[PDB]
DNA sequence: CCCTGGAGAATCCCGGTGCCGAGGCCGCTCAATTGGTCGTAGACAGCTCTAGCACCGCTTAAACGCACGTACGCGCTGTCCCCCGCGTTTTAACCGCCAAGGGGATTACTCCCTAGTCTCCAGGCACGTGTCAGATATATACATCCTGTGCA
DNA sequence: CACAGGATGTATATATCTGACACGTGCCTGGAGACTAGGGAGTAATCCCCTTGGCGGTTAAAACGCGGGGGACAGCGCGTACGTGCGTTTAAGCGGTGCTAGAGCTGTCTACGACCAATTGAGCGGCCTCGGCACCGGGATTCTCCAGGGC
């Protein structure tokens, strides 16, 4: 009885919607949190200046986002809709990496 | 006016609360804005209810008025306001944005109102709205929370178009004359707008004497016997000396020195690899790492087998885990007050540990958690196992347990160890409430 | 007065004006547009550098400029800035 | 007498520093010497490519209702332009999105 | 002895974040072992750039990572980045 | 008679053609189309022999690298035959 | 002058392809690798035709040639 | 008097030509000055690398029992070797062939 | 009359002398050789070119040629060449 | 039934040719050796503002969890035609050799262009400062899905 | 199978507000004007080499055709995992304390290491020459694939 979607209309809609904008997608805290942990590691008592940051999560949702329209092109070649590991692998194998 | 008015209802004005009254009414008839520092406990609010009872009814045009107060005391003002004077109408803002619309397009913006409680979350929020209406009276409680300048706060407050202010504060002096410089400029910037024996104190306290009224809890009273303290001495643990030198010296981030010292010269354990191995047991462990564990353990089964009651003074969460662990090994029943007790959580436990015939013997509580409440009266003894910089704080702290419902002798502990920070930070502490003193009992 | 930072920030809106005379830009769009000059600055330095060591001359010269020009943009764009490079060298030899 | 300073980009017709150009290329270690019309033609260079990118950026901020230009409307004239996307293919813009694009397969039919 | 952990960050990176990055990448529909992946090829990325940075920074004799130290690395793994510097 | 099944002589040209290392084109047929691409930038243009064998070595290479590529997309695509479309996929991919 | 990419022949285009690895062969993949042939050489050959315009040359070196795929990204040994 | 000469590679222990490399540094236009510790460290790093090659190409010799190295030597070695292949990971080596290898669907059942 | 061509041929065999005193070398391998010597000092003197600027400085020093090796070479690799270039600076302080 | 026979390809061992790598010489140019200078970088003070640590109160958007149904991924079948293996015929590559000339590579010379200096001064940069464009909120109006209900 | 209508999301105006962009101003430091000195490169001339054009014979390679099997592609069916919407929980974000130092930035001073110059002797590049490794052919083996007891 409620209203409802079909199975794929909301996903287009958020296509569209997180197509047209240009915010960050990433929670800054956990992101700060994640790049001093790895930081950690290669040297200690290092400390991060708030731009590097935000350039690292630029850099970062930049690559993700080629990543993702590399494999959903894998996944359409594959005659599929959706993505894969496979396909992750697959575009990571052809760009070289 | 030498007796209250007739329009108070449910109880009749006291003799201080008169003067108080009187002394209000000479500031705004001399068009001068004043701290009260009554102090808590001594009907701050009543005496502010008054004053804006007498401006309703004995002057003819009560316009818009605002009150500020901390959420934690909306309610309770606006039973007073309810209870004591009803012939003055009083609404509040609080909730999301949805009620808060509501709230303001329907009571607010109209304008019938004729006194506007918010707090200071909802003033941030809505400073546009609060911004139109003109303000003839600006009254802050617990006012040391814009002692900093150029925060948000502050500048949103003086922004205002208020023709009269008042500030009610029990601690006007925190650290330094910079916040007492920051009231007083909120209060008459004219006046005040410069950086604030003969050379010196009295001529502060000359300075301060026609915008000040503040009255120590003794004249009303003459009960309440008077604060009693101890300090203790005591020396670290051998791997707290370890520790301590390692970090003096300088694989882990030891970043802020200062802020590494502290708790290591209450716990090693907070460390990471000061702690044991794999089986992690809670057996004595922590009592003989610790120099004040040791005289704790000395300290709270004598109370036990004497008046107990006892309230432990923490400013560390870690501190309090790590207490917590030594009660269950002790087999003490125990109540943690933190920061991160639900609001529910803690009335209960304050109940209960104030309950008439209780079994409840420790209670442990960050130094700045809650606020100007919390009546522990059955409480006796009262340890402070750290200190902080201001003494204002360690004061609460301790009357927490002093209050007017308390009948017996409480007496305050106060744990320090030798040759470390723990001397500066007391000193220091010593300093400001010298500097409290000789600036305000007068 | 903290020190002196140079950027083709004037050089740039200046251009913004002649190009669309009622518009603006905002400091992100102005610190990509500086970040945009500077590298291909660099890349065009560059590969002028390298002719100029490949063909064992030690002075970088128009015709260098002009060759990390067409090895650098594609096509249409180089042909352009071609035209217009040469034809401010010789508005600038034929003045002085 | 001392004759009135003319600036090489006046002489040049440039609104870009022909000065600041040619001591840039020598404090840059590309090589010992540094020809006269080797900074004017690399001047007038860069204000080529600066004149076409914010040509189509304020076209793009015009089609936005926008007067001031934003890295959305740069990274929108870089894309949908072949050779300046083909320039700047390796290049990530601060703030800048992507073009929209769905593929046909995923539209509902 | 009384101490607890939260939670490891790579798995702060959360699931509708991911979801958000794929909806901008324009995918439709996407497996549940996706995300494991994205948390690996991010984390390699990352490491990859932080180890340049960290470089930089200690040749620079410096305690603090900038944000021209992030974009020099950028620029050496070939990912030029506008807008930092 | 005897006849090999469809796929065994192909396995032992992969294999022969993976162990060996010569040139799989016609050099004179290469040094033709090498002219004629270099007749549109250029006229009477002459080539030394070193030019024509590297630029047979590169193209030979990128090809072969192509190809592998490719036969990646057709696996993908559960199939065992390359196709157009795998070589547009790996090209796509590749960013060209 | 024609003919020549279709010189560039069927068997020749299938030894690429099995030391690339591959089994069987679409009919439609040759015309695509002559394009892309085509494209590659395309690029190359104009970067090292302006390599050798700007040193005032008529002959194409191996020099040239090796400095133009450098600079495509495409490193060569073996030539100098 | 005058001392014997004595060469650099020789007071280092490198094979490699130290005041070669220090005039290539100084002719090459990377900086205005040059230290003498960086042409030392630089022979050093250049050695240590051909040595690395040279043996595993030497090793893949052996393995096909020759005793000249050849370019198909040198890519079985440089191919084989997972830090030796990410930094020539961009390189072609002039008839070298590649490294054998099918995908285990194109076996026969 | 040839003009002298220089390389690091002899170089290259004396260390292939060492590491397999009975093992040969061919001319194409010597070239390829040849090639990666030069290469792989390109890339380390611009990125240590490229520090000496990114730093304000104007002498390239050991410490630069330390930190271009790190940068560029992967690994395990890089730890052994930084152990060897050490080695061979204090060997070269200590002998003079 | 699988396992065996036949046939083709691949492998290993031997003997004769060719040429290319390794060694030995000449000379000339580049690197080592001394000596002298200066400017670059190290070392050191003084200043200042951001960054880190352990909490507290409050709000609210976002994340987590959960149940349902539905497109969708995956497997299985069948067809047919397209691709592969093999024989035959033809075409052009490959090799060897020869002939001619354009052009690359070298050298000598001169001049003209650029580096370096000193003086001068104006264009560019930091600092204040104020007004307008863009963000936000909120009520409308429009376009878009989705399902039911006659059509069966 | 084709519309009606309901519900929802999205575009559209309009009003308010704020903080960043654009502009003016003073100062200073780096670019322009005028000049001189020296060496890099443009220009001419010469040599020889190495590219191009052609011819003839060889044989391997390509093109064409043919026949048949296996792989691609469409279709169907199933049962499963992911989208969708709702209710509950958590921590991200904001605003505060509270000290200290800490780390980076600028100005000054001063020594030592790198440039530069002249001089000279071995190290290294080009040129010959020669023999052993690779190659090429030949002939005797072992492996593997295909057809059949449906051998
Ligand atoms: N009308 C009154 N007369 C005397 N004492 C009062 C009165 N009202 C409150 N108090 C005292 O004030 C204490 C609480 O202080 P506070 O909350 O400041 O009061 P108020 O809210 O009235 O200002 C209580 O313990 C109570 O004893």
């Amino acid at each position: 009885k409620p209203h409802r979607y079909r199975p794929g209309t909301v996903a287009l809609r958020e296509i569209r919607r997180y197509q047209k904008s240009t915010e960050l997608l990433i929670r800054k805290l956990p992101f700060q949190r994640l790049v001093r942990e790895i930081a950690q590691d290669f040297k200690t008592d290092l400390r991060f200046q708030s731009s590097a940051v935000m350039a690292l999560q630029e850099a970062s949702e930049a690559y993700l986002v080629g990543l993702f329209e590399d494999t959903n092109l894998c996944a359409i070649h594959a005659k599929r809709v959706t993505i894969m590991p496979k396909d992750i692998q697959l575009a990571r194998r052809i760009r070289g990496e | 006016f030498e007796d209250s008015p007739s329009y108070v209802k449910w109880g009749k004005l006291r003799d201080y609360q008169v003067r108080g009254l009187n002394w209000l009414i000479s500031l705004y008839e001399n068009g001068i804005n004043g701290i009260l520092a009554d102090e808590m406990g001594l009907g701050k609010t009543l005496q502010t209810i008054s004053l804006l009872g007498y401006m309703k009814h004995y002057r003819n045009i009560p316009g818009p008025h605002m009150v500020l107060v901390p959420k934690s005391t909306l309610h309770n003002w606006m039973s007073e306001f309810k209870r004591w004077v009803p012939t003055l109408r009083s609404v509040c803002l609080i909730g999301d944005k949805e009620q808060r619309a509501a709230f303001v397009r329907d009571v607010l913006l109209p304008g019938e109102w004729d006194v506007c409680v918010t707090s200071y979350e909802m003033l941030i929020k809505e400073k546009s709205v609060f911004k139109k209406f003109n303000w003839r009276y600006l009254v802050i409680d617990e006012a040391h929370r814009i002692k900093n300048e150029k925060s948000k706060l502050s500048e949103i407050v003086r922004e205002f178009k208020t023709t009269n202010r008042l500030l009610l504060t029990g601690t006007p002096l925190q650290n330094n004359l910079h916040e007492l410089w920051s009231l007083l400029n909120f209060l008459l910037p004219d006046v005040f707008n410069s950086a604030d024996d003969q050379k010196l104190v009295e001529r502060l306290h000359m300075v301060l004497r026609p915008f000040l009224l503040r009255r120590i809890k003794a004249d009303v009273e003459k009960s309440l016997p008077p604060k009693k303290e101890v300090k203790i001495y005591v020396g670290l643990s051998k791997m707290q000396r370890e520790w301590y030198t390692r970090i003096l010296m300088k694989k882990m981030r030891l970043l802020n020195i200062l802020m590494q010292l502290r708790k290591c010269c209450n716990h090693p354990y907070l460390f990471d690899g000061a702690e044991p191995g794999p089986p992690y047991t809670t057996d004595m462990h922590l009592v003989t790492n610790s120099g004040k564990m040791v005289v704790l353990d000395k300290l709270l089964p004598k109370l036990k087998e004497q008046g107990s009651r006892v309230l432990i003074f923490s400013q560390m969460t870690r501190v309090l885990d790590i207490l917590e662990d030594y009660c269950m090994w002790r087999n003490y029943e125990y109540c943690r007050l933190d920061g991160q007790t639900p609001h529910d959580e803690r009335q209960d436990s304050i109940n209960a540990y104030n309950e008439p015939n209780s079994t409840k013997f420790v209670f442990m509580l960050s130094t700045r958690a809650g606020g100007l409440g919390i009546n522990l009266a059955t409480a006796d003894v009262v340890i402070l196992y750290d200190s902080d910089w201001n003494p204002q704080v360690d004061l609460q702290a301790m009357d927490r347990a002093h209050r007017i419902g308390q009948t017996k002798t409480v007496r305050v502990f106060r744990f320090i160890t030798d040759n470390t920070v723990e001397e500066r930070i007391v000193e220091r502490a010593e300093m400001k409430l010298r500097l409290d003193s000789i600036v305000i009992q007068q | 007065r903290k020190t002196r930072k140079e950027s083709y920030a004037i050089y740039v809106y200046k251009v913004l004006k002649q190009v669309h005379p009622d518009t603006g830009i905002s400091s992100k769009a102005m610190s990509i547009m500086n970040s945009f000059v500077n590298d291909v600055f660099e890349r065009i330095a560059g590969e002028a550098s390298r002719l100029a060591h490949y063909n064992k001359r030690s002075t970088i010269t128009s015709r260098e400029i002009q060759t990390a020009v067409r090895l650098l943009l594609p096509g249409e764009l180089a042909k352009h800035a071609v035209s217009e490079g040469t034809k401010a060298v010789t508005k600038y030899t034929s003045a002085k | 007498t001392r004759a009135k300073a003319k600036t090489r980009s006046s002489r040049a017709g440039l609104q870009f520093p022909v000065g600041r150009v040619h001591r840039l290329l020598r404090k840059g270690n590309y090589a010992e010497r540094v020809g006269a019309g080797a900074p004017v033609y690399l001047a007038a260079v860069l204000e080529y490519l600066t004149a076409e990118i914010l040509e189509l950026a304020g076209n793009a901020a015009r089609d936005n209702k926008k007067t001031r230009i934003i890295p959305r409307h740069l990274q929108l004239a870089v894309r949908n332009d072949e050779e300046l996307n083909k320039l700047l293919g390796r290049v990530t813009i601060a703030q800048g999105g992507v073009l929209p694009n769905i593929q046909s397969v995923l539209l509902p039919k | 002895r009384h101490r607890k952990v939260l939670r490891d960050n790579i798995q702060g990176i959360t699931k509708p974040a991911i979801r958000r990055l794929a909806r901008r990448g324009g995918v439709k529909r996407i497996s549940g072992l996706i995300y494991e992946e994205t948390r690996g090829v991010l984390k390699v990325f990352l490491e990859n750039v932080i180890r340049d940075a960290v470089t930089y920074t200690e040749h620079a004799k410096r305690k603090t990572v900038t944000a021209m130290d992030v974009v020099y690395a950028l620029k050496r793994q070939g990912r030029t980045l506008y807008g930092f510097g």
